[PDB]
């Protein structure tokens, strides 16, 4: 053995790497749905879940197991195609759109000068398999929150969109990388208070999370697209509904708040200064710091994914659609040529270095 | 193995069978897939991802006229077919597969050199920006009157005032 | 195979299935367009795909329109 | 006359102000987009008051010397 | 025109949700409060000597 | 397409057979056929006849229509002209 | 950019597989008609770093070579070999002086590039000895040309855009200059 | 007189060289006809497709096979996986043939 | 009151977050400079005694075509994509070992094998018309008929 079991590490390392990619980006959505019910808990002056596991750890655990462990509802066994295809098309579709998240500079599995486009065109297809649920089923209220799934997407599509464009331009770039390095002496949650407000409105809408949750209203249409799903298509649609809930938390610390840039940066280089970089002790650290910075900003939104979810009311869709075609859209479009103008006024056009 | 071919194989079959209209929408979506997946392996990265950005808003938009059209007829409808015929005529059907004759343009592999003159690199997108917005401006702009006339043309087929 | 036209068999039997043919038709072009114009590293025509994309969505669209109030038509007694 | 509609033409202040109380999705999303322009128009002042325009990045290509080639260069010989 | 706030008054309350993020406010202060919950069967509730329950 | 393709010797003759399956006097059935008296038919037989001619053309007689019918020619004139073929999807016809 | 083209390696292996590439060598040498010459043996980091001391030392033989190339009009490879020997002898002298003349200050400096994305902004301290040690020793000025001297990107004192991550290195060697030579 | 065949990063690509010096020839003056461009236009159809220089090599393969040389003794060695470009192959004086690392650049 | 019961699950996606940072900067980094050592495996894995500290290379990003020419330009010095190396002079079996990709020119698979978007008016004239092959035919045949002269 020895040299056979050392090189063979090597041909397997890149795979680990990826293991470890996934199996981060899960821990932290397992525990977004624990975190969900502690916060909602203690705001409704409750305490959520504390008793799965030493104090609620193992709940998201249990959750999991338990669903995997039930009973597949479908009329035949040869009928997976039905209720399987939608939930993986939408896990597929969120889970791919991680591979341009860079949780350091060039840590993303890749690097492309198309990342935004990547970005925004993989969410897309999740949204086609959200409807595919409702395949000419004879239950009302899958077809029902079908319906409402387009009407939600036509309102938040073009908004979404048109934001992040207006963050690529003042950066010319459509790399993920770029935008963040870009960030260096400003964060754009300064020129673009009202752009982050706005990305954070699509998200809502885009992750059908209340107040914008028309597709799952339980008070209305039970469990909307979900309420003939059951045992495992039912874990892959809710893993992969809060998987986008991370995923939009990152993406708005990452266009709005520096991405993985340091808080502070005499803080940063004082904790570094004590690792020597001529050993591999350093860049563990420097990849825990930055993408601490990274969990830092990208925790706070999905507090406040939950913080709004514990203090606003639900807002029905057609005035979800007049909100996003009468108000969004006007803005949108003002900025996107308010912000060229500024720029050549004061002969500061981007370019890419 | 090209794995490709085996998915448009699949693909055929389907569309032989289909028999409502929500199987349509879905050989659609069962097309673009190995279109976006091939442009983004082979030639152009960049409109593998522009045919997703804009066809899957399209798609949807198609899916949801099917919802408000369904008129129950081809559920309960009977088809004939035959297995057998359907495989005969995708075993002809796959046997010619030369779209082109020039048997030394598909048989003889060519190469480029690189040089090193463009210092200034960019991508794609950044050259066909500059060119669409610089000497094509023209085409562009007939664009940007032609997708005004379909929000006038859409809202005076559909609105009933 | 494609001179007995076999495509005949294979498009749906909807006015919605025609319309789905006319896309990847078009789409067809557009990837000609796009093998052409890397294999030559020509940007014009790149260009071209990028019209033909638009423009098959503005047509797309129109059509629909049309196959919408087609069937509302159908559907105008609306008593309610 | 307590809340008519204004007359563009005729009060043009009181017209601005009906649309900035009754459709503020419409004045101020059109205020902002006015400010494009606006600002495009005063180019020309910083030009003369903050500070010129940049030289141009060479992105031409290499910058050829514009002579001819000196026909006198030794050195490094094989 | 009979209205006591200017049209910027109105649009800045608008705009940037003034009473949206009051709400969260208020929500945010619960947080931070000492919860309701008691911990049944270790704990129990307080009863009463006119009760009814098991015969 | 949306037109009827009804002939009166076909009416009649399709009447005849569905009045041939029930339990009538005779089985020599013309459009003079009456049903109280040639077929011997009552109150409920009637309406079952009715029925069943109505399932076989697709029609739906009116009330005052079928309270007052007497023979067999009058259903045959009814059905020739109230007949309409069922309205077909948006796809039937144009494709 | 990293578009795919027929001129080099590609992204993946799948596009290779598409495209049925064959990677192909040539074992036959250059024909002994033309004189030989030893390549430049540098790697990205190093010549990135000796960019612009190759500028300041070359500027007759590079405007020469590219003066022969528009001369050729269209024969551009052919007619300019014995201008390209002259271009890649000049580049290796260089390299040479560097490697004797500011070892430790050249080293130090594409050190930090390689840790640092190849980005001139994130060295700046490191460049700042080499700049001071080729000076000194192969009278070699870094200019950026078209620009006032005193507007020089790599001279500004208080830059907008800096490193995330400090180099050590380029940290101990600053302050040991510091210490000594300014005094 | 629009551009036509733009590389991918703004400038000429490989074959307008060859369009230009067809548009030069079909408009200047001092041609009586046509014919004088005609050798510029197989050039320029020659730099996209390379048709007749595919041709060529078909018979170059032909003609070995007839007369029996072997392929792999009058080629050019190749490569098919670039995980395999290894040092030992590229003829490094240290050389080894393990894999190379092409997953992060 | 801070809860500190309801700010685990939070601890746990920050350490969520670390563990993919703290792995992918360190791992990918010290495989780019466990590369960059030389030529083959001895000298990679093992440490020499003289050599003095470990200096590393650190993943790129935002590349464009002259990065692709300059990897594969190390890669015929060093043996690896991110080699080192400042010597002013390259080996002799770096002027011999270019490496030229050929690739064929074939349309996508899609192209000609969609039952439905391989059809076209000039799409079948290319595949079952003769008339353009038999003119572009008669270009090569020229080639050779001509060498004589
Ligand atoms: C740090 C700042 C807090 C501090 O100094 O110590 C208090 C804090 C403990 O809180 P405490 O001792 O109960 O507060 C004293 C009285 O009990 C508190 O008695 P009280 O409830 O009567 O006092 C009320 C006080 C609330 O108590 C506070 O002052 C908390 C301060 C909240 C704002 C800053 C957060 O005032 C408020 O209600 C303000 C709430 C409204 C602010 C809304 C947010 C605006 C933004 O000590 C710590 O900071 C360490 C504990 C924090 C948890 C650490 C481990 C977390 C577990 C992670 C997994 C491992
Ligand atoms: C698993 C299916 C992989 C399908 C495939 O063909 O992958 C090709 C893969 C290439 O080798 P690879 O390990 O990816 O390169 C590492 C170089 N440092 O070669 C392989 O197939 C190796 C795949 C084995 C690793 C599987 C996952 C290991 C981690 C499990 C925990
Ligand atoms: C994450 C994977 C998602 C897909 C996994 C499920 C595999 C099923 C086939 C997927 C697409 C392959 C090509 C099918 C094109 C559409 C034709 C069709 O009608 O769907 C096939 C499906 C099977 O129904 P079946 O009973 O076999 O036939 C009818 C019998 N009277 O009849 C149905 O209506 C069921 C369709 C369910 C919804 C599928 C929506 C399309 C999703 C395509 C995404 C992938 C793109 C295609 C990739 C493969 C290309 C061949
Ligand atoms: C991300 C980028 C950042 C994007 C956000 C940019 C922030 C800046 C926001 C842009 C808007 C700034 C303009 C605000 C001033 C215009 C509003 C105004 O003056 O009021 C409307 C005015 C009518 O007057 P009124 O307000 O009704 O006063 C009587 C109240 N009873 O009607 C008028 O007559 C005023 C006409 C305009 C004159 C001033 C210019
Ligand atoms: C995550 C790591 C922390 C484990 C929590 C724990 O060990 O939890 C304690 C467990 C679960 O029992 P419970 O009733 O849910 O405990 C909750 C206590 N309450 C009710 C007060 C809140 O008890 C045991 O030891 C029994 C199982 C044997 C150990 C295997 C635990 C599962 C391992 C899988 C994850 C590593
Ligand atoms: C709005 C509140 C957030 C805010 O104001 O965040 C922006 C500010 C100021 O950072 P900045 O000027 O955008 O540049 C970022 C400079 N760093 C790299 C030192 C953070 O961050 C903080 O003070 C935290
Ligand atoms: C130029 C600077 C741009 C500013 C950027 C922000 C733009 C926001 C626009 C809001 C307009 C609005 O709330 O619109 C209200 C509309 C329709 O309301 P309506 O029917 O017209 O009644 C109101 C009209 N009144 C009062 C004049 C009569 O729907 C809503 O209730 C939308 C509620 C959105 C709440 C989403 C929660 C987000 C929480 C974020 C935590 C981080
Ligand atoms: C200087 C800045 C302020 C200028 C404000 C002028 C308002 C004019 C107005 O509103 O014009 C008035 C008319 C008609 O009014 P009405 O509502 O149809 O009926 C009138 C009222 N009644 C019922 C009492 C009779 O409206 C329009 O044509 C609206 C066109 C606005 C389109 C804006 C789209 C968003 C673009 C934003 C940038 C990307
Ligand atoms: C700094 C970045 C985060 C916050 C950004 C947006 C904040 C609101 C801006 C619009 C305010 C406005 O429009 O102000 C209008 C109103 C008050 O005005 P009035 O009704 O006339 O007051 C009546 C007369 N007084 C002036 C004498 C009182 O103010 C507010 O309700 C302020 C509410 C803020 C408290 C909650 C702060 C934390 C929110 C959550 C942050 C995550
Ligand atoms: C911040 C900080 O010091 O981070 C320490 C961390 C995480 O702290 P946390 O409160 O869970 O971060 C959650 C971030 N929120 C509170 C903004 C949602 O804890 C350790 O891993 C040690």
């Amino acid at each position: 053995m020895l040299n056979n079991l050392f090189d063979f590490i090597e041909y397997i390392e890149y795979w680990l790497i990826i293991v470890a990619f996934v199996a981060s980006v899960l821990i932290v959505v397992a525990y977004l749905t624990v975190a969900e019910r502690k916060t909602m808990g203690y705001m409704q002056r409750r305490l959520g879940p504390n008793a799965v596991g030493y104090y609620g750890v193992l709940m998201a655990v249990a959750d999991a197991l338990k669903l995997l462990s039930k009973e597949i509802v479908l009329p035949h066994n040869g009928d997976i195609i039905y209720v399987m295809s939608g939930p993986l098309i939408s896990l597929f579709s969120v889970l791919l759109s991680w591979a341009v998240i860079p949780f350091g500079p060039g840590l993303s599995l890749l690097d492309s000068e198309y990342s935004i486009i990547y970005l925004l065109a993989s969410g897309s297809i999740g949204v086609f398999g959200t409807v595919i649920v409702g395949w000419m089923s004879n239950s009302k209220y899958t077809v029902l929150a079908t319906v409402r799934t387009t009407a939600q997407l036509i309102s938040y599509e073009l908004v979404l969109t048109t934001v992040v464009f207006i963050i690529a331009l003042i950066v010319s770039s459509l790399n993920i990388n770029v935008i963040i390095e870009s960030q260096y002496n400003i964060w754009y949650i300064i020129p673009f208070f009202p752009l982050c407000l706005i990305f954070f409105i699509s998200a809502l809408a885009e992750t059908a999370r209340p107040p914008f949750d028309n597709v799952e209203a339980e008070s209305e249409l039970v469990s909307g697209h979900m309420t003939e799903l059951s045992a495992s298509p039912f874990v892959i649609f809710f893993l992969s509904e809060y998987c986008s809930m991370v995923l939009m938390s990152t993406l708005t610390a990452i266009f709005f708040f520096g991405g993985y840039l340091p808080f502070s940066n005499t803080i940063h280089h004082l904790i570094l200064n004590l690792f020597d970089q001529h050993s591999i002790y350093y860049f563990i650290i420097e990849g825990i710091l930055l993408s601490g910075y990274l969990a830092i900003k990208a925790n706070f939104f999905m507090f406040s994914f939950v913080w709004i979810r514990a203090a606003a009311p639900r807002l029905r869709y057609d005035l979800l659609i007049l909100f996003c075609w009468y108000v969004l859209l006007p803005i949108v479009f003002a900025i996107v040529v308010f912000a060229p103008g500024i720029l050549y006024c004061f002969d500061a056009l981007p370019v890419i270095i | 193995m090209n794995l490709e071919i085996l998915d448009l194989s699949i693909l055929g079959f389907y569309s032989l069978i289909s028999s409502n209209s929500f199987e349509s929408i879905a050989i659609l979506v069962a097309t673009i897939m190995p279109v976006i997946t091939e442009l983004w392996y082979n030639y152009s990265q960049l409109f593998a991802l522009l045919y997703t950005l804009i066809y899957v808003g399209a798609v949807v938009i198609l899916f949801v006229f099917i919802l408000s059209v369904i008129n129950e007829k081809e559920e309960y409808e009977y088809e004939y077919s035959g297995l057998f015929i359907l495989i005969l005529v995708l075993l002809l059907d796959d046997l010619d597969d030369n779209e082109s004759n020039d048997n030394d343009y598909n048989n003889v592999y060519i190469t480029d050199y690189a040089d090193w003159f463009n210092n200034y690199n960019e991508s794609d997108l950044s050259v066909i920006g500059n060119l669409l917005f610089t000497e094509y401006a023209l085409l562009l702009l007939i664009i940007s009157f032609i997708l005004l006339m379909s929000i006038i043309g859409l809202i005076l087929i559909v609105k009933k005032d | 195979m494609d001179l007995i036209l076999l495509m005949l068999v294979a498009v749906g039997l909807n006015i919605i299935d025609i319309y789905i043919m006319i896309e990847i038709l078009i789409m067809g072009c557009t990837v000609n367009t796009i093998y052409s114009a890397s294999l030559d590293n020509d940007m014009i025509g790149l260009i071209y795909s990028l019209i033909q994309i638009i423009i098959a969505g503005v047509e797309s669209a129109i059509g629909l329109s049309i196959l919408v109030n087609y069937n509302r038509i159908r559907n105008s007694e609306e008593i309610e | 006359a307590i809340g008519d509609y204004p007359v563009y033409y005729k009060q043009p202040i009181r017209w601005l102000s009906y649309h900035a109380h009754t459709r503020p999705h419409v004045f101020y999303a059109i205020a902002v987009a006015a400010l494009g322009p606006v600002f495009m128009m005063a180019t020309p002042l910083r030009r003369k008051f903050l500070y010129d325009d940049h030289e141009p990045l060479p992105a031409n290509g290499y910058p050829l010397p514009n002579r001819s080639r000196d026909k006198t260069l030794t050195g490094y010989d094989d | 025109e009979e209205s006591s706030e200017s049209a910027l008054s109105k649009a800045t309350k608008w705009y940037l949700l003034s009473e949206i993020f009051r709400g969260l406010y208020i929500t945010l202060e619960m947080y931070f409060r000492a919860p309701y919950t008691i911990y049944y069967p270790f704990e129990k509730g307080p009863v009463s000597p006119r009760f009814r329950g098991e015969h | 397409q949306s037109a009827s393709t009804l002939t009166k010797e076909d009416v009649l003759t399709r009447s005849v057979s569905v009045l041939r399956g029930f339990e009538v006097k005779t089985k020599d059935i013309d459009l003079q056929t009456t049903f109280v008296q040639d077929l011997g038919m009552d109150s409920l037989d009637l309406n079952d006849a009715l029925v069943a001619l109505e399932e076989e053309f697709d029609v739906v007689f009116d009330d005052k229509t079928a309270n007052e019918i007497k023979t067999v020619g009058e259903v045959v004139d009814f059905v020739l002209a109230n007949y309409l073929p069922t309205e077909q999807s948006i796809n039937h016809t144009i494709r | 950019s990293s578009t795919h083209t027929n001129d080099s390696l590609n992204s993946s292996n799948y596009v290779d597989k598409l495209k049925d590439t064959h990677f192909v060598f040539e074992n036959d040498k250059l024909p002994s008609e033309i004189p030989d010459v030893e390549e430049v043996g540098a790697t990205t980091a190093p010549l990135l770093s000796a960019a612009y001391f190759i500028g300041a030392k070359c500027q007759d033989y590079n405007d020469d070579f590219m003066l022969c190339q528009k001369e050729a009009k269209g024969n551009g490879p052919i007619d300019c070999l014995k201008e390209g020997r002259r271009v890649t002898r000049c580049a290796s002298g260089v390299l040479k002086d560097l490697n004797t003349h500011c070892s430790d200050e050249f080293r130090l400096h594409w050190q930090c590039l390689s840790f640092s994305n190849l980005e001139y902004k994130n060295c700046r301290k490191a460049e700042s000895l080499l700049n001071k040690c080729v000076f000194e020793k192969m009278n070699l000025v870094k200019k950026i040309p078209g620009i006032p001297e005193d507007r020089q990107i790599h001279l500004k004192q208080n830059p907008v855009l800096k490193p995330v991550a400090l180099h050590q290195d380029s940290e101990v060697a600053f302050k040991k200059a510091q210490n000594e030579n300014s005094i | 007189a629009p551009l036509q065949q733009v590389g991918r990063h703004g400038g000429p690509n490989k074959c307008f060289g060859e369009f230009q010096r067809v548009v030069e020839c079909m408009t200047n003056a001092k041609h009586d006809s046509y014919e004088p461009c005609n050798n510029l236009k197989n050039d320029y159809l020659e730099c996209r497709k390379h048709k007749v220089e595919r041709y060529k090599a078909f018979l170059m393969q032909k003609h070995a096979e007839e007369l029996g040389k072997d392929p792999e003794e009058i080629g050019a060695p190749f490569v098919r996986k670039r995980r395999f470009l290894t040092s030992k192959t590229l003829g490094l004086v240290d050389g080894d043939d393990y894999e190379i690392g092409v997953e992060k650049i | 009151m801070i809860p500190f019961e309801a700010l685990i699950p939070y601890a746990i996606m920050f350490a969520g977050f670390c563990l993919g940072g703290g792995v992918m900067n360190s791992a990918i980094t010290a495989d780019i400079t466990k590369r960059a050592r030389g030529p083959n495996q001895e000298i990679k894995r093992n440490v020499g005694e003289d050599e003095g500290p470990r200096n590393y290379t650190k993943p790129r990003y935002n590349t464009d075509q002259w990065d692709k020419y300059f990897a594969v330009r190390d890669l015929r010095l060093t043996g690896s994509l991110r080699g080192q190396s400042d010597n002013a002079v390259a080996e002799e079996s770096f002027k011999t070992n270019s490496i030229q990709p050929y690739s064929n020119t074939r349309r996508p698979w899609v192209l000609r094998r969609h039952i439905i978007m391989k059809n076209s008016p000039t799409k079948w004239a290319r595949k079952y018309s003769s008339r353009r092959d038999e003119r572009e035919q008669e270009i090569k045949d020229d080639y050779i008929r001509g060498m004589g002269e």
